[PDB]
DNA sequence: CTGACACGTGCCTGGAGACTAGGGAGTAATCCCCTTGGCGGTTAAAACGCGGGGGACAGCGCGTACGTGCGTTTAAGCGGTGCTAGAGCTTGCTACGACCAATTGAGCGGCCTCGGCACCGGGATTCTCCA
DNA sequence: TGGAGAATCCCGGTGCCGAGGCCGCTCAATTGGTCGTAGCAAGCTCTAGCACCGCTTAAACGCACGTACGCGCTGTCCCCCGCGTTTTAACCGCCAAGGGGATTACTCCCTAGTCTCCAGGCACGTGTCAGA
């Protein structure tokens, strides 16, 4: 019940910018998986990076390596 | 002479095994079916066609019998603690979607204990299960991890089954230079042997200290029953045209011997009766078909065979076949009071025209 | 000159699991090739930890978080477990 | 304009419900979620750009739950 | 005397050779003394977990060698290897023979 | 006379089993050297470079077949397109 | 030129091995522009690096490592 | 005295770079042009991403540079939208 | 640190009428740590693989060729090289 | 209308200016190997033709499931108060890693044998296909 | 199902050339020591992460509804598939030669290292106007 509070007009709000202009009723259960996969790629890799620092926090710059880890660069933190 | 005539009781050795075999085929026939259904860890357990198939090979009391389970596995790995590849332990290496058998390990160590008990269990449920075939579990003793399953029947009979991992991959490390039949069955035989499964026994050491329970002994009986089955250097000696090489035959006399001593006297039970198929398999090797395994001259194949035994008992080295580096009979495992004995035995029944064999 | 390549060591493993089994040369190239390829892996991600916190100095606990957010899944379990089980090995002798 | 899409508490709560699989008692800085929430945002709205191909390639204007799983076969995700 | 690094931590690589790596290649101003033997026990076992896997598939193939047709059966057989080695290719290896259950007649 | 379609499995389970390179080697040298004219000239190839590039382009070629085949099946037909090529061409970062 | 070399029957084994089952006739014309796209990639960057090394020749370590940039490993050729 | 990149013309520090170049564990050792020719090269980079940003505030009408046009001019020159590719950007939209 | 001092000065030349907010800027900090970080890393990569200690100015060259694509190489390169020419003339 | 950028001074910390030692990189000279080019013969593979049948594509119609709007409800967003974990820095010392000698077994190159395996030939089998 | 015609699988003999074993040797790993400074250990400041709470109200939720479009069905006709005959030019062996990669020996000049003097650049604080 804490997944679903991405809510579906949220995903039709992403959707709409992906230019989609019309949405099935089935994939709001699916945007819903995709989202926590791609989700618990980035956190493990978080977790793994503020454990070595022995740190508690989870920093901002954790999250940019972790992602840069994926192949996915992010500028601005 | 007296050796076709004690083949010849040999024979009739098989009839009493086809009447049991008349109760046990149909018995396992029909329970090992709600095995594969039952979706357990031990469903899939398949009995392997090997030991006896009805032969003399099994080297079981009369009316007693023995049959194997081979349950698969993932990626066993072997290790051999504080002994020298008479004794391995399991683990596992990594697998991607969990252990099917991730719930029997003690730790790391995958034990025989956990395994038979829930072998034990199932077995328990099905014989109690079907009501057709009349079959029960006598009662469970320490002392080994044979799961008895008596049969009810008009006279008296009951059965054993043996759990044993099968593991697909290369052999162990500790067999490299064994198996010996380069020259008598060719390195063709032999590298398309080595390619078969390995099966692993749950054994325990009884010596030790620190791991009892948790031991599994190699097994290589499937390759023991090929070479016993198709053996000789000539592709249809024993298979068609007659040519009948008896060397199968001196080693059945010889094991009746090695029986009928232990039976006769009490010592001799520290000294099983594969000692002897190890010494055959060592001594095929010593001279690959000669002229000497004809028909006749037998009692030469005796005189040889015995020649053989002796040799070992008197310098106290027997390697296991398949592991080279394993004394089957030496002081640690066996001290040297009883096999003094034996080789007094063994020099004695030589002489005096074998009379152990006039009561057979 | 002389070139140095892991033939030995991969030979060495491959006699320790399948005894009686050999490599015909362009495989070794390839398991060669492997090993370098993953050599430079965990010893960059171990290179980059080592500067994300400051540090100037390659430890065996920034091999294991390499080997950790490097491998998948339980590859990463195993071979921290071997790592480690040679670290001690390694300093009680 | 270049505004979240999500709303930041709801998702929030999924990040340390997400995270807590991992590290029994965690923390997470302000940046560190305004970071992986905006960075999750882009990758839907490109995941939803080339599913929307995948649609139109099969003569379609309704994208599918059958035509996300090939924007992500094709792309090595799946 | 003169035992090898390699020796002691009971791997069949070799320490001395993976320290004087990491020292000549620009990965750190220091190398600690576990380093190499954590990194050696570490592609040890990588290397014997294709190696075994792709001995399998050399064996029921009834071969007694390892060519590169076995080393890919033995990564893209294998959820986790096919995972590190996806974007790989294993030059004379050839692909997984998978073909679509809709192009069966 | 086999019906169409079963001589295309044929040697689907034919060109799969095996690991021969699949496109002539003398037309690829000469096709290799006319591309690399355009950046350096009078240049030559050690017979591992064009090995490599031909083993390497074969496999590209391979992938993106097996893409392109998910995006025909998705279209509801098995007759591969250009169209089809593009699509998958552009799922992927490649244009 | 000699990217007609490229034949038909060439891009059809390739197809199949690739599992496709039956193909356009627009295709091979298709294929030959992308082959071409992928090979002028592959060698401005393996020229690149023979350039570097002040080289008349083009060595399989060129090659694999201008492979290695686009983000494709290829083992067995050395490195 | 005189800033080595007021010797060589620019505006990035050669020193800075240089350093960064030196304790980076990039190699043993650093030539001397390899850090005017990289504040070159960056100075050029950064020069021509804000060239278009700025322009491609002054259609909106705005006159301060924000995240969403830097995303428009990475996006629209076919130039760095495949250097600046796979990137993501806070706020771009 | 940060290159925030000086991507202001470029920018007070390439726009000297505009600005840039906190956020741009610290995207622009970003961008220019990843590029360097790119172009000394494929440098590091090319003198190992000749079997050489150091990085010169004729490997930052080959790894902007590599890295850069079209047109951006192309001017990359020159305004390197006379920063170089400018720099050893002095 | 306010808080988000612009601009200003103290200073201290990192860069600029020498100087020296040595070792990495530039040059000239030889070696040999490995890339290119040619010759000529089977012959395997590409090219071409053509009949048809199985499939791309267009058309049509129903129906069910998606979009817009409206009345109601849930809870996100801003703020304000307040405390405690823990991030971040500092100061000791100490012990672990860098480095240099001198010794020495492991690993590379060269050499040489023969066993795995690629190929052939003729059953034997086992798909496909019209029926 | 029944069976004719084809691919594909398979098994007892070639024969070649590469996997692997062995030997001399060299150079790179090891042993033994010294030194110095990176990182642990402890202690402390105080930033910012969690926590609750109350009010406003933008946004999620739910229902109605009717129209756009997904999906099956049908037809038909382009256009690939399979097979056959014929052209061609790839593959193979073989030899030659010369271009170029590789190796070795001075040698010099270019980068690292060190000491020191200090101006560029960061932080803290104040003071506005672009524009959410
Ligand atoms: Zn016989």
């Amino acid at each position: 019940d804490n997944i679903q509070g991405i809510t579906k007009p949220a995903i039709r709000r992403l959707a709409r910018r992906g230019g989609v202009k019309r949405i099935s009723g089935l994939i709001y259960e699916e945007t819903r998986g995709v989202l926590k996969v791609f989700l618990e790629n980035v956190i493990r890799d978080a977790v793994t990076y503020t454990e070595h620092a022995k740190r508690k926090t989870v920093t901002a710059m954790d999250v940019v390596y972790a992602l840069k880890r994926q192949g996915r660069t992010l500028y601005g933190f | 002479d007296k050796l076709k005539k004690v083949l010849d009781k040999l024979r009739l050795k098989r009839k009493d095994i086809s009447e049991a075999a008349e109760t046990v085929n149909k018995v396992v026939e029909r329970l090992l079916r709600r095995m594969q259904k039952r979706e357990s860890e031990f469903k899939g357990v398949e009995q392997l066609n090997t030991g006896s198939y009805y032969e003399h090979v099994k080297i079981s009391a009369p009316n007693e019998f023995d049959v194997m389970f081979k349950l698969e596995v993932p990626r066993i790995e072997l290790q051999e603690y504080y002994e020298t590849g008479a004794f391995y332990l399991v683990k596992f290496k990594r697998i991607p979607r969990g252990n099917p058998l991730s719930h029997f390990l003690e730790g790391e160590v995958l034990s025989a204990t956990k395994m038979l008990s829930k072998f034990r269990k199932i077995i328990k449920e099905e014989v109690k299960e079907i009501k057709d075939i009349d079959v029960s579990v006598e009662k469970e003793k320490p002392g080994s991890p044979a799961v008895t399953l008596l049969i009810r029947n008009p006279e008296e009979i009951s059965v054993d089954i043996i759990l044993a991992l099968e593991s697909k991959g290369s052999w162990p490390i500790s067999t490299k230079e064994g198996l010996p039949i380069q020259g008598w069955l060719g390195t063709k035989v032999r590298t398309n042997l080595r390619r078969e499964p390995f099966y692993l026994v749950p054994k325990n050491a009884k010596d030790g200290n620190s791991f009892q329970g948790e031991t599994w002994r190699l097994s290589f009986s499937h390759t023991e029953k090929y070479i016993l089955n198709n053996h000789g250097i000539e592709k249809t000696c024993c298979e068609s045209s007659g040519a009948k090489c008896c060397r199968k035959e001196c080693l059945k006399l010889m094991k009746y011997l090695l029986e009928q001593l232990k039976k006769e006297f009490q010592e001799l039970d520290a000294f099983c009766s594969y000692h002897v198929k190890t010494a055959i398999f060592h001594m095929w090797t010593q001279d690959p078909q000669d002229s000497q395994w004809d028909p006749r001259n037998l009692s030469s194949c005796f005189d040889k065979l015995l020649a053989f035994f002796l040799e070992c008992l008197r310098t106290e080295k027997l390697d296991h076949y398949f592991i080279p580096k394993f004394n089957l009979f030496s002081q640690e495992l066996i001290d040297r009071k009883s096999k003094e004995f034996l080789s007094k035995k063994i020099e004695y029944e030589r002489n005096n025209g074998f009379p152990i064999f006039d009561k057979l | 000159s002389r070139k140095e390549s892991y033939s030995v060591y991969v030979y060495k493993v491959l006699k320790q699991v399948h005894p009686d089994t050999g490599i015909s040369s362009k495989a070794m190239g390839i398991m060669n090739s492997f090993v370098n390829d993953i050599f430079e892996r965990i010893a960059g991600e171990a290179s980059r930890l080592a500067h994300y916190n400051k540090r100037s100095t390659i430890t065996s606990r920034e091999i294991q978080t390499a080997v950790r957010l490097l491998l998948p899944g339980e590859l990463a379990k195993h071979a921290v477990s071997e790592g480690t089980k040679a670290v001690t090995k390694y300093t009680s002798s | 304009s270049t505004e979240l899409l999500i709303r930041k508490l709801p998702f929030q709560r999924l990040v340390r419900e997400i995270a807590q699989d991992f590290k029994t008692d965690l923390r997470f800085q302000s940046a560190a979620i305004g970071a992986l929430q905006e960075a999750s945002e882009a990758y839907l709205v490109g995941l939803f750009e080339d599913t929307n191909l995948c649609a139109i390639h099969a003569k379609r204007v309704t994208i599918m739950p059958k035509d996300i799983q090939l924007a992500r076969r094709i792309r090595g995700e799946r | 005397k003169a035992k090898s690094r390699s020796s002691r931590a009971g791997l069949q690589f070799p320490v001395g050779r993976v320290h004087r790596l990491l020292r000549k290649g620009n990965y750190a101003e220091r190398v600690g003394a576990g380093a190499p033997v954590y990194l050696a026990a570490v592609l040890e076992y990588l290397t014997a977990e294709i190696l075994e896997l792709a001995g399998n598939a050399a064996r029921d193939n009834k071969k007694t060698r390892i060519i590169p047709r076995h080393l890919q059966l033995a990564i893209r057989n294998d959820e986790e290897l096919n995972k590190l080695l996806g974007r790989v290719t294993i030059a004379q290896g050839g692909v997984l023979p998978n073909i679509q259950a809709v192009l069966l007649p």
